[PDB]
DNA sequence: TCCC
DNA sequence: TACAAGGGA
């Protein structure tokens, strides 16, 4: 029974719902670029059986595999310990992907990304053999983009820490099935990724305005049976 | 209580839905009532069956298009008609689908059908959408016609909005306020007092209505119903539409605040208004370069854009009383 | 404290009833950074007392007055222990927004 | 191959990445909001940012450029040699080269082979998917933390007015009056100290990303569909490219601004395997992270090679000084 | 040929390039804020300074100067003749010939063709939307950071306000009501030690953007749509424009301040290649930056020719030592 | 120490009105001392028109001026001696210089 | 295709 | 502010 957990200090990430013009930008990262993350670290690392002909049959493959050693598909949760915040750019961002009007076109449109200073995500997982194990652990680091390529990650910290079976507040995120159980926030961000499903997620962040832009932080949900402690402050997970 | 729930779809047009549930409501009464905010779903709480719903809502529908018919296939210049409705088809669109809610409705028949949604109650919408490699034929994104007709009504009742000619083309900025923690009937009809109907402000000389920032500063300084915020949180969506060579689009999406900015426009006419509503008149209309200092510095609060503002607004024509320049000092502090 | 009769001083220097147009002090006394240049820019602001009086005195209105020394000591007494420059910000510049004020002086 | 750089450069007076301009004769720059401490306050603030998207159009004009000189320049598209790089679409299947050469697009390899450009930043072809992604990622440039919070207030962003001249035909300014001179535009120009990063993932270039390696004689050699020598010359192609990046071409009015640019401290890194992003130039404390990303990356046994400019980065490590980008640039092509 | 130009030039009582309005009267001087380090955390600070535009102009309008007295000055703007700066505005779709004759602007080559001040600095027709990138960058005119830490901010600015003396013919100042311009106005005049850098990229002089390229023979022919005379003269015009540039004609007000110069030290790449740009002379400590950049350049393996005057510079590399600024630029077009 | 009061005092009898005697040029020389000996040139031009203030307050029905004490002048001595500074210099100058223009009520 |  | 570029019945 193994968590691994890595912090990522980013400045920006522009993974986005379904959307036209805007593209509206996930209020906390998904579990599907979550779940890529990864599975491109481990096709790096190791394309000795994990890489095929077709990039998207790769990936494709590798997310049936890391996932089938999930614990759960609605496993991987994050923790928005700094401040969300969100800004709206003007890019150039040629829409050329409509049927028609040739490849000449400049449409002039509208994006949003999202500010934090920093995030931690935890991958849990199931009885890993050791030689995995480290393949595993590389694979954490490397994750040099989340979402748009412009949205540059740098990983600073990554370690396998154990539950311990700790007490404590609910921090990472968790699907909106046992907050309801017992400011409350309702979102979909699509588990897993789309190819040629989506479920209820609750969203730990509340509003406090100082400033002019509200932003978010800790809503500190109830006392829950499973936490992590991480430099000495302890916060709450769950897992089925 | 029937603590209707409502559909998630998007939290722009979720808040008009869901926002418009209260202007249905209060027509056939449902007292007692709150809006509980979940981030976008907007839920809402009421003693209320679903009747006298129906009848709240079609006394407003029927308001509606008793306006819609005071101007004219016929085309009225209203707020839900023309006002804004940026695109040609909709100007007819919107009250043809108005009628066919009410005509399903006073039957006592539910709805059957769905209808798509303009760009104006929802900016995050469109025309296309990219499935996996391409886009599909028209419109993939449509609601039911009873939550367009009602976040029409909300729109219609409370947003506010503003319309600037400049010959052709033209700026439509579209608002919407917000709030995140907890609201009554009291505060919401407060917010209803700040729609404004036919604001088709065009000419020449009121030229700074670009600027959508300093066009909804305008627009809140001749707005007096409440100042109910300085108690409560509540935030500012905007929007703008753009009809620039028949080319519309939106291309403004910033999300900022509204507390401060009337906090500070109240707390800054204290003394008397008439060198205070005057006062910001000049300087809107004569240093726009002064004025956009002066809503910066609201913005972000810098000692130099006041005085900037001031600078510029007396360079040209503006008198700048005393009591003006001792309330600045008190925002200072 | 002390700032009205200063700011009236200051704003009889830009008044149109005063044709002489000073506005380069007031925008140097406005951008201060620390003790030594704003001490400058209030000297020459109250250098132009005598051109000020005359004017007034030839125009027919009540000459303007001059801050009494009783409230000159003030502003040194307060300005020395003002170390940071973001304190002093505000007041630099309260200054500058008091001498833009109407001031009726000349009816 | 596989070099990362972030650092923290000065640059001030340019209007780089306006945002949209605007319909009343006023052009403003792209905003963003920052949190930043405030002696236990979350405060937000408005600063100046520059997108990647424009980091990204300049490396690929950089490129573009550099590989021109190289006799092998004539593997690039039409577009290239316009500065566009909207690459195909539906109604496009068939890649004109300069010479006007037809290259089909149906699989990663020819197009590879015949295009420089969509080698090394990708391309995008709907009909028959094949989709690459670049090898190169550029960050957002944000101004650097410390610096916001040391300077808080005071606006930095100056709005400055000019005039375009169109006088009549002897001497006349024109019947449209002097309360405008022909007319008056304003910009906006910016001022601060800016943090960067960059990842250049050179180690794929030539590579098809569908077969990593062919692995047909039980050996995991790469699998390089293109010539070794011409692949070698995109790769200091590009590894010059950066050269007119941090030197004052980035960014947009150019020949009105031209940004008074100098570098004020870099770190990078380098090897021939994949290797993690360091950090971004915004954040204050990016010199300890950096040493312990280092320090954790020697412990786990990759062989990097690292180099500082205007920074110690520690002492035990084998850094190596360095004076200029162009410099490090010349120490990189080594490899 | 490719040249990047980088120095400090002195300066005192100049009025150049103001705001000019701000209402009727006290024509003030434009600002710009800069960054400085000040011994302690970064300040920001505001100091005069002159817009690249302004220098972009001058350098169209000595380009045109040099240019005229050449055989090939027939091919120019009418516009350019009146040193008016509107290329192409809003509305035309054809330009006026220097001799009468008319040019639709369709395509870029026979606008380059026949046109040079389009050339050299691009142009924009929105009708049609043609596009050109104008060749020739140049920089703001900033005070340089050592002398501004070193001043400790005397605002580095004073204002002398001055009058017209206009008079009725009967001898009398006459009242508003009679009618009379005696009024006073305001000036603004910088001093200091400022910085300057320009680029030029004379390579790409008559070649259109769109085809820089013919490839008849299968090797990259540049596309030179006219006689490699005319691209000569245009060359050695655009480069002898650099000869009133650094003399005292990039500022306004000429006729009442006429800014007084005195290059006091720079430094001048030519690589006719592509080279990365010098740095400003605004910081304090960019003679060892240019070293560093110029001697591992060469280094690289880039054939760069460096001129330098009043810098040491590194003096174990290949410089020449100008004296002139228009030494170096007969040292430039020597060697074209 | 309080001398800076009593010579802005003395300094203010040199602008101010009903005494017909207005020497702008020692009060701005004071004031732009650059340097430390120019400033006490100033000084002592200001203090050589004593004689002159001194009687004609009395024949205008004035009372008389408050000239600096000895122990004044010690204690601008000594300051000149231990700042060398620039800097404080010139604070200091235009310190003693912002005295001189003032309300001061000389003749009740 | 119509409809600005 | 000049030009283009668009959303729909």
């Amino acid at each position: 029974m193994d968590i691994l957990l890595v912090c990522l200090r980013f400045p920006f990430f522009s993974v986005a719902k379904r959307s036209y013009q805007v593209r509206t930008s996930f209020l906390l990262p998904p579990p599907s670029a979550l779940k890529g993350a990864l599975a491109k670290g481990l096709i790096l690392l190791k394309p000795e059986k994990y890489a095929s002909s077709s990039l998207d049959e790769a990936a494709l493959k590798a997310i049936k595999e890391i996932e089938s050693k999930l614990v759960d598909i609605k496993a991987v949760s994050v923790a928005p310990l700094s401040p969300l915040i969100r800004n709206a750019f003007l890019l150039k961002r040629l829409r050329n992907l409509e049927s028609g009007s040739n490849a000449e076109k400049s449409d002039a449109m509208r994006r949003e990304y999202t500010f934090t200073r920093e995030l931690l995500v935890a991958y849990i997982f199931k009885n890993l053999t050791q030689e995995e194990k480290n393949l595993y652990l590389k694979a954490a680091m490397l994750i040099d983009v989340i979402g748009d390529t412009e949205s540059l990650a740098t990983p600073v910290w990554a370690s396998f820490v154990k539950p311990e079976d700790k007490k404590a507040p609910l921090a990472f995120s968790a699907p909106y099935t046992e907050i309801y159980s017992l400011r409350m926030y309702i979102e979909k961000m699509r588990v897993s990724p789309e190819y040629s499903q989506e479920e209820i997620f609750y969203l730990p962040i509340e509003e406090r305005r100082y400033k002019r832009i509200v932003y978010y932080a800790r809503i500190y949900p109830p006392e829950v049976e499973k936490a992590l402690t991480v430099d000495g402050e302890v916060l709450g997970i769950w897992i089925p | 209580f029937n603590e209707f729930k409502t559909p998630q779809i998007d939290p722009i047009f979720d808040l008009y839905v869901a926002y418009g549930y209260v202007v249905s409501l209060i027509r056939g009464g449902a007292k007692e009532a709150t809006l509980i905010p979940h981030g976008a779903s907007y839920l809402i709480q009421t003693d209320v069956s679903n009747e006298e719903f129906r009848h709240g809502l079609v006394d407003a529908l029927s308001s509606m298009l008793s306006l819609h018919i005071a101007l004219a296939k016929l085309v009225s210049d209203a707020d839900f008609s023309a006002g804004a409705n940026i695109n040609n088809v909709y100007w007819d669109s919107v009250p043809r689908n108005l009628e066919k809610l009410m005509k399903d409705l006073e039957k006592k028949r539910s709805v059957k059908g769905t209808a798509t949604i303009p760009i104006t109650l929802m900016p995050s919408a469109g025309k296309y959408m990219l499935k996996h490699f391409g886009v599909q034929g028209g419109n993939p994104i449509k609601v039911d016609l009873l939550n367009y007709a009602l976040a029409w009504v909300g729109f219609h009742y409370y947003t506010p909005y503003i319309k600037y000619a400049k010959g052709d083309t033209t700026w439509i900025h579209i608002y919407q306020i917000a709030p995140v923690e907890e609201v009554d009937m009291i505060s919401i009809l407060s917010l209803k007092d700040l729609k404004m109907h036919l604001p088709h402000y065009y000419e020449s000389n009121l030229d700074f209505l670009i600027n959508r920032r300093l066009a909804l500063l305008y627009h809140l300084l001749h707005s007096e119903a409440l100042e109910l915020f300085t108690e409560k949180e509540f935030v500012i969506h905007s929007y703008t539409l753009e009809r620039s060579g028949n080319n519309q689009a939106i291309r403004s999406f910033e999300e900022e605040e509204i507390g401060k900015l009337m906090d500070f426009l109240w707390k800054l006419k204290r003394r008397d208004f008439y060198h205070a509503i005057k006062f910001i008149d000049d300087l809107l209309k004569k240093a726009t370069e002064g004025a956009l200092a002066l809503i910066d510095a609201i913005m972000n609060e810098r000692l130099e854009g006041f005085y900037t503002a001031l600078k510029l607004g007396k360079k040209a024509g503006v008198v700048s009383s005393r009591e003006i320049v001792a309330a600045l000092e008190d925002i200072i502090c | 404290g002390w700032i009205r009769n200063i700011g009236r001083y200051l704003s009889y220097l830009v008044d149109d009833t005063f044709e002489e147009y000073a506005y380069d002090v007031v925008d140097g006394i406005a951008k201060a950074r620390t003790q030594e240049e704003l001490l400058e820019g209030v000297y020459k602001a109250l250098r132009l007392a005598p051109k000020l009086k005359k004017k007034a005195e030839s125009k027919g209105c009540p000459p303007p007055r001059i801050p009494s020394p009783e409230d000159i000591e003030a502003l040194e007494e307060k300005v020395e222990q003002l170390s940071n420059p973001k304190d002093l910000r505000k007041l630099a510049v309260s200054l500058a927004l008091w001498a833009f004020a109407s001031w009726n002086n000349c009816p | 191959m596989y070099v990362r750089i972030s650092g923290r450069i000065r640059l001030n007076a340019h209007s780089l990445n306006a945002q949209g301009g605007g319909g009343t004769n006023y052009i403003e720059i792209t905003k963003t909001k920052v949190t930043v401490r405030t002696e236990n306050g979350w405060t937000v603030v408005e600063v100046p940012a520059i997108t990647g998207n424009m980091l990204k159009h300049w490396h690929f004009v950089g490129f573009v450029d550099y590989f021109k000189t190289t006799p092998y320049g004539v593997n690039l598209t039409e577009r290239a040699l316009r500065y566009n790089g909207t690459r195909f679409g539906q109604g496009e299947t068939t890649a004109t080269k300069a010479n006007g050469a037809t290259v089909q697009l149906n699989d990663e390899a020819t197009i590879i082979k015949e295009l420089a450009d969509a080698d090394v930043h990708g391309f995008l072809a709907p009909k028959t998917g094949r989709r690459r992604v670049s090898l190169v990622k550029a960050s957002f440039i944000l101004p650097t933390e410390d610096f916001i919070k040391e300077v808080e207030g005071e606006r930095l962003i100056t709005a400055i007015k000019h005039n375009r001249v169109d006088v009549d035909e002897k001497g006349a300014i024109g019947s449209s009056k002097e309360g405008t001179a022909q007319m008056l535009f304003s910009r906006e120009y910016a001022t601060g100290l800016y943090g960067f990063s960059i990842v250049l993932d050179l180690g794929l270039v030539g590579i098809p990303q569908g077969l990593p390696v062919k692995f047909e004689e039980n050996q995991p050699r790469p699998n390089i569909v293109i010539d070794p020598n011409e692949r070698k010359a995109r790769i200091e192609s590009a590894l010059k490219a950066l050269i007119p990046m941090l030197s004052g071409y980035i960014g947009a009015n150019l020949a009105r601004s031209f940004p008074v640019f100098k570098v004020e401290e870099l770190v990078a890194i380098a090897s021939e395997g994949p290797i993690p992003a360091l950090v971004h130039g915004f954040y204050e404390d990016y010199i300890e992270a950096n040493r312990s990303i280092i320090k954790n990356a020697r412990a786990l046994g990759f062989n990097i090679e690292v180099f500082t400019y205007n920074v110690d980065l520690g002492e035990d490590i084998e850094a190596t000084k360095v004076s200029s980008v162009e410099e490090l640039v010349a120490n990189l092509v080594k490899m």
